[PDB]
């Protein structure tokens, strides 16, 4: 149960979507891409790539579905929704999460087994502890020479960081 | 066995929190020329006791809540976010060892905005979202400032690893290089949590109840706990012997207590800043200087050759 | 050719441009006083 | 007067001398009365694992001397 | 249009994250070195045409070093064989497959 | 593991006191009260400042993001191209700053 | 081909799906592009992780950056379009059909 | 040039400050002579094996055991 | 019996946290407010009683109505009575908010706070003093510690 843990996250992660591109709202939206990142940031956490699933966290999540948020809360006025008490606000919420999980351990059924079990990933998929690396995570060294070998990908993408703020004070001004 | 390590972590900050609240009362009162809490316990030691289990019995607002699950989510977000930023904390050996605790805490600190904002949606009312936008604006503002900061002062340490950062401090504490840095960083901190003086909120998560109130409530009170404990091991790292752990451990406590009572000297100290103010204290003032001194301590262990270890 | 879904498409304007208020609030007793504002951002 | 305050930051204090005196045991007490073995780096959890195989007892922290060579 | 650029001038823009054989930090290899070497080797200067039915057994090894799919299926067939066996009652385990036999170093 | 256990953990606690936390004063059977702010019917207006700072936000942020690596590009052995580089990175985001400043972009919310 | 890599790719159509049949808003339209670049970050992680390939572990850094500051670029011009209509419907945008 | 610096130290410290701090960052690592250590240490860092060499014969340069004389020496950095 | 005393025993203990933590809605209408200040200032200090200064009215505890209630402000005095959490209190503070006051044959004066509002404890003076409020407030949580919510359960 505990070996097919990445592919356990990879089917939330389809599910993820499945929760905002049937696209019941913009604010549920951005929820459901928060989960899914979250849960797609744990996939790139077990094969050892930290600072990448860091990356997920600090400037995906929290560096760019906050601006989504942010800009999505400035649009689409809203309006109430259930408030009774405590049998429906927390309740109906509870139930409803509790049928999340059950859609999420009702998938893997007999039409899952055939695909997992006769293309068995879990004893030979995660490869990433193949032998000895050294005293360096090889995904940190390799992000590190960004600014020893990556000069001109260094060039290219400040310059589009800069065009980008520019472009953005120049079409965001309406003069 | 590792359940009672994360036990033993989560419930006395708790406690400490709920302390807290005590600590600040008293000091404001001494500050304020009065007394604190005195009448409750003996010297007020049952006063949070007995707040809490007020505000854990008083009524549901009965909120008109403008959804169920970002309503439930965002107290959720709040405290989970508020615990999780204690596990790599070294004291001297945190509770999740692990090789990029700063960029760790960079992170989770950088998703507790959500918990801000689903409580501003969550609420029908549109001066609560528009004071929820502007707590937004203002955390995501000096959340630039602790992540240049922060980076300044790792270039002295040679990774993102926090028990590192105790070996790095052995000889000096690192408030000498980085002073402005400290300074910088602490004023930014302050703003983070919006504690006074950037306490614009008391000047967004008012439809909620008084339990769920106490819920981010002590949020609030654990990240500033957190990031006082965090600033301590930063700057004012003290001195570990591993055969005796207790002596770091009552060093970086009672470091960690002057620089929470510091908090607590600087809200009864000043008037709050205009928002347009800290916004330009932050856009005009913090950042230029704080990304000179990135500059200046990228090149500087490159010109002292003093570049510290990678492992 | 105007066609029937055609017919009711008007023109576009000559030099591209199409035809295209600020916040009220209320401060209220919530001394005591009430401040309406006209607030612009 | 001013001494009024230390009850509740003594409180304060033990409550956040806790967690570190305990997690501090607790690695003692798991680990054959010492430290924990940090594993950042490839090569600390291979001579770790090592360690693991050459104990007997799946314990890395068991430490095979000079005894256990002829 | 491709103005080669970087070959006109001598300058390397982005030539060294092109493949996986090239200079990396620390001399870390790819897991599939050797196979994108002798493909790189085999089908350098004699143009994609000749490269595509000339070079094809370094091109399997080098994609079966990639995808793993041969040894994925072979693993698979023999676990599968393996399993019917447990399950008929034909076959035993080993103990050093099992977890009884004091691992070598 | 250990930290899958710890985050399974924080969020049990916090749900466990989020759940008491509305379900114990719902014990009560206090009063159902009726008759539901400084507006009262009033749609939201949108405000091109707090986009502008939410956007200055996300590119100082992708700046940010890029000088990351540092502490370990410190270790490498073409240290004239890796100082040129930062250096010229953190001047990159002064520059971003100084338009945005100069073209009063930091106004109101300075 | 592979499993988890099917499922990345799964996440990307799924995402692609309803970055195609639009409903009200176009915030809708720009979370299931962000999906998308979510997707393409994580199947090149996984590839670039899965080989030992070193130098191309900026990549996906990369594919943050430019996409994220792509993203501000598209918030922007809803942001625009909602204060010439005070919605972000992609059905005020039908005046150039003429 | 000079009244001009004393007024924007007068109106503005922070960005005379960050200004001064920056053009220090940029130009002291070239006016420094303990730049070239930065890298000869960061270059003398074995983080690889030291793969040896197959003594073909004349190879002067090259030792035969890490205790020998001939060999790239790191006493600068132990005496500095 | 058994049940009983584990109601009397629950009972002293939400009496005690909810006595001992009220948090109040001052009502800053008139003079009174100006005594409710001193009531907070160093001498009096009700901080230590565990009554805090000036808390939020969507949280409070007790409402202080301290002043001179008017007819064009008595519908905002029961807006805010409305939105406070149970169980909320009234302290009634200075002659005008007990009965009128020197303004009680006033066209425009509410004749007592009570008309608008139940209130508990009628603080009498113009102003009461300070420690006068503070025996008001102190007789308030006299009054919450001899409540029987969880006895009256019991026995319903
Ligand atoms: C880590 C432990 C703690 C660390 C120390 C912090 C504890 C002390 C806290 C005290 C209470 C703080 C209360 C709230 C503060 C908020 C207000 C405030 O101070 O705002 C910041 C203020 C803001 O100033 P201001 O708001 O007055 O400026 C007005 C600005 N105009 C004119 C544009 C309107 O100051 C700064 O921003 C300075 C930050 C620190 C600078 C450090 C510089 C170091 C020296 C560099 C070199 C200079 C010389 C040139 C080169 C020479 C070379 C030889
Ligand atoms: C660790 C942090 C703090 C944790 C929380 C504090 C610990 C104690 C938690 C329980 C406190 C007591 C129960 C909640 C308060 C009840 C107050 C109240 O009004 O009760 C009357 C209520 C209702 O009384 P009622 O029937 O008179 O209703 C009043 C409303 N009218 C008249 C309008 C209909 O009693 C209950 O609902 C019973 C609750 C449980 C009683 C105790 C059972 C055992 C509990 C263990
Ligand atoms: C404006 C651009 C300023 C920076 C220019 C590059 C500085 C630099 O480090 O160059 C050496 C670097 C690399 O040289 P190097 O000295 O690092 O070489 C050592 C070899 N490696 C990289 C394998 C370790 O770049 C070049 O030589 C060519 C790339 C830059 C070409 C010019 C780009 C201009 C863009 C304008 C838009
Ligand atoms: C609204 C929903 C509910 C809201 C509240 C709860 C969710 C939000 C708050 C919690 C956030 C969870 C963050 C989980 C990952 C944190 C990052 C991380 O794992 O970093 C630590 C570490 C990297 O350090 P390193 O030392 O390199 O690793 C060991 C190498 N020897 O890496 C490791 O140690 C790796 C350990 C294994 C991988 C852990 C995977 C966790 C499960 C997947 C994500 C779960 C959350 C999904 C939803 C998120 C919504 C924001
Ligand atoms: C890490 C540090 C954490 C520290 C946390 C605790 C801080 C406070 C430390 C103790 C402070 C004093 C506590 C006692 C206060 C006074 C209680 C008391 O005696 O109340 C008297 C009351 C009336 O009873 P009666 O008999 O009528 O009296 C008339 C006289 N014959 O009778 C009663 O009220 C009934 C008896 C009630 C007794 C309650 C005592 C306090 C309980 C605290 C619980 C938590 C303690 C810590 C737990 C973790 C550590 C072990
Ligand atoms: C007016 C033309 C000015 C041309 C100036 C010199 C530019 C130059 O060096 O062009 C080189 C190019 C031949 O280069 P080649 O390697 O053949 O290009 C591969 C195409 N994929 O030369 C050409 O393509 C020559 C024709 C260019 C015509 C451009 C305007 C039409
Ligand atoms: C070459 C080294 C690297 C340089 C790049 C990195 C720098 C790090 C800091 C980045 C700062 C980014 C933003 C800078 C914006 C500059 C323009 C500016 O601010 O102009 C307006 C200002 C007048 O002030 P005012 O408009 O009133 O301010 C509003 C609040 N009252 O005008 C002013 O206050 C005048 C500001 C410009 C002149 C400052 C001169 C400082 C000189 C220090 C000593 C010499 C340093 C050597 C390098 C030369 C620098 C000019
Ligand atoms: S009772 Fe008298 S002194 Fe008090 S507020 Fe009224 S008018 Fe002023």
């Amino acid at each position: 149960m505990m070996t097919y843990i990445v592919f356990i996250l990879s089917i939330i992660f389809v599910m993820g979507f499945v929760g905002f591109s049937s696209k019941p709202s913009p604010i549920y939206g951005g929820l459901g891409l928060i989960v899914s990142g979250g849960v797609g940031c744990g996939i790139v956490l077990n094969f050892g790539g930290s600072f990448l699933g860091l990356m997920v966290f600090l400037i995906y999540l929290g560096g760019m579905m906050v601006v989504f948020g942010y800009t999505t809360a400035m649009a689409t006025e809203q309006y109430p929704e259930v408030w009774v008490s405590n049998k429906v606000v927390l309740g109906t919420f509870i139930t409803g999460l509790l049928m999340e999980f059950l859609m999420v351990y009702y998938v893997l059924k007999d039409k899952e087994v055939e695909i997992v079990f006769k293309f068995n990933g879990m004893g030979d998929w995660v490869i990433y502890d193949t032998g000895d690396s050294g005293f360096f995570s090889e995904e940190a060294m390799g992000i590190a020479a960004l600014y020893s070998y990556g000069t001109w990908l260094v060039i290219v993408t400040g310059w589009s960081l800069l065009i980008g703020v520019v472009v953005i004070m120049e079409i965001t001004r309406g003069n | 066995m590792f359940m009672i390590n994360v036990l033993t972590l989560i419930i006395p900050i708790l406690l400490a929190v709920a302390f807290l609240t005590l600590v600040e009362r008293k000091v404001l009162g001494y500050m304020q020329f009065r007394k604190g809490p005195n009448v409750v316990g003996p010297y007020g030691l049952l006063q949070p006791i007995a707040d809490a289990i007020k505000l854990f019995i008083k009524e549901p607002l009965r909120p008109a809540t403008s959804s169920i699950s970002m309503f439930i989510l965002a107290p959720i977000l709040a405290l989970t976010l508020a615990l999780t930023m204690w596990i790599p904390l070294p004291m001297p050996y945190p509770l999740i060892n692990m090789n990029l605790g700063v960029l760790f805490m960079l992170a989770m600190s950088s998703l507790a905005v959500y918990s801000i904002l689903w409580s501003g949606w969550a609420s029908n009312s549109k001066y609560a979202l528009i004071g929820a936008l502007r707590a937004v604006a203002q955390t995501i503002s000096y959340e630039v400032t602790l992540a240049i900061i922060l980076l300044s002062v790792l270039l002295m340490n040679g990774s993102f690893t926090l028990s590192t950062l105790i070996i790095t401090q052995e000889q000096v504490w690192l408030i000498f290089p980085a002073w402005p840095l400290a300074m910088m960083w602490f004023i930014s901190t302050l703003a983070e949590t919006n504690r006074a003086p950037f306490d614009l909120t008391e000047g967004f998560n008012v439809e909620y109840a008084a339990g769920p109130f106490a819920l981010f409530f002590m949020a609030e009170y654990a990240n500033i706990i957190m990031m006082n404990i965090f600033t301590t091991t930063l700057f004012l790292g003290a001195f570990h012997n591993p055969y005796m752990p207790e002596l770091y451990t009552i060093n970086f406590t009672i470091k960690s207590l002057l620089l929470s009572i510091t908090f607590l000297w600087i809200r009864a100290s000043y008037p709050r800043f205009r928002y347009d103010q800290l916004m330009h204290l932050l856009w005009k003032n913090f950042l230029p200087l704080t990304l000179a001194l990135c500059m200046w301590h990228v090149s500087l262990p490159i010109l002292l050759s003093s570049i510290p270890p990678q492992t | 050719y105007p066609t029937k879904e055609t017919a009711h498409w008007k023109p576009p304007p000559w030099n591209d441009v199409d035809p295209p208020s600020n916040l009220t609030l209320n401060f209220g007793p919530q001394g005591v006083l009430r401040l309406v504002m006209e607030l612009s951002g | 007067m001013w001494f009024e305050v230390l009850p509740g930051i003594a409180v304060m204090g033990v409550c956040l001398f806790i967690p570190g005196m305990a997690t501090a045991r607790i690695h003692r007490f798991s680990n054959g009365g010492r430290e924990k073995r940090v594993a950042h780096y490839s090569y600390q959890w291979y001579l770790m694992e090592r360690d693991r195989r050459v104990s007997g007892v799946n314990r890395y922290y068991v430490s095979k001397g000079l005894e256990n060579i002829d | 249009p491709f103005f080669d650029v970087q070959k006109k001038l001598g300058v390397d823009l982005d030539h060294w994250m092109t493949i996986q054989s090239a200079e990396q930090p620390h001399r870390i290899p790819a897991r599939c070195h050797a196979f994108e070497k002798e493909w790189i080797e085999c089908a350098h200067g004699i143009g994609s045409i000749r490269a595509e039915k000339e070079c094809k057994i370094e091109f399997e090894d080098f994609r079966e070093c990639l995808l793993r799919q041969k040894t994925m299926k072979r693993l698979n067939a023999i676990k599968r064989q393996r399993d019917k066996l447990i399950k008929e009652g034909k076959y035993t385990p080993p103990p050093h497959h099992s977890g009884q036999e004091d691992l070598r170093p | 593991m250990n930290l899958m256990i710890t985050l399974l953990t924080n969020f049990t606690l916090a749900t466990l006191l989020v759940t008491i936390a509305f379900w114990l004063p719902q014990l009560n059977v206090y009063s159902e009260k009726t008759s539901p702010d400084p507006m009262g019917s009033a749609r939201l207006p949108f405000s091109m400042k707090f986009f502008l700072v939410a956007i200055t936000f996300l590119l100082f942020d992708l700046e940010i993001a890029l000088l990351l690596p540092l502490p370990w590009a410190s270790q490498t052995t073409n240290l004239n191209t890796m100082l040129t580089m930062a250096l010229l990175l953190i001047f990159l985001l002064a520059v971003s700053l100084a338009y945005e400043w100069t073209q009063k972009g930091l106004e109101w919310t300075e | 081909m592979s499993l988890v890599y099917m499922n990345i790719m799964m996440a990307f159509t799924v995402s692609l799906t309803g970055l195609l049949m639009y409903r009200s808003h176009l915030m809708s339209s720009l979370l299931c592009l962000e999906g998308m670049m979510l997707s393409l970050f994580i199947l090149a992680t996984l590839m670039i992780l899965n080989s030992h390939f070193t130098l191309a572990s900026m990549m996906p850094i990369i594919l943050l950056v430019f996409a994220a500051c792509e993203a501000a670029l598209g918030l922007s011009l809803l942001v625009m379009v909602s204060n010439t209509y005070g919605t972000d419907y992609v059905q005020n945008l039908n005046l150039l059909q003429c | 040039v000079a009244a001009f610096l004393k007024n924007v130290w007068a109106k503005e410290p922070v960005l005379v400050a960050s200004f001064a701090i920056a053009g220090l960052a940029v130009i002291l690592p070239t006016l420094s002579p303990y730049t070239k250590y930065s890298l000869m240490i960061n270059r003398a860092t074995p983080y690889n094996y030291p793969v040896p060499l197959r003594d073909d014969g004349n190879m002067p340069d090259v030792p035969s055991h890490p205790q020998d004389p001939q060999g790239p020496s790191l006493e600068w950095l132990k005496r500095l | 019996s058994r049940g009983e005393y584990v109601v009397a025993k629950l009972d002293d203990l939400i009496n005690w946290a909810r006595r001992s933590s009220l948090w109040p809605m001052t009502f800053g209408l008139a003079c009174c407010a100006v005594e409710m200040m001193h009531m907070a200032a160093p001498r009096y200090d009700m901080d230590r009683f565990g009554v805090v200064f000036r808390a939020s009215p969507r949280q409070s505890d007790v409402m202080i109505v301290a002043g001179t209630l008017t007819n064009k402000m008595a519908p905002a005095l029961r807006k805010v009575y409305d939105q406070m959490p149970e169980p909320r209190y009234v302290v009634s503070m200075g002659s005008c908010a007990n009965g009128g006051g020197y303004y009680h044959y006033s066209y425009s004066v509410v004749r007592g706070c009570d008309r608008i509002v139940p209130v508990d404890i009628y603080v009498p003076g113009c102003p009461p003093t300070a420690e006068a409020l503070l025996y008001g407030i102190l007789q308030l949580q006299k009054k919450i510690k001899r409540e029987k919510r969880l006895r009256i359960w019991y026995r319903r």
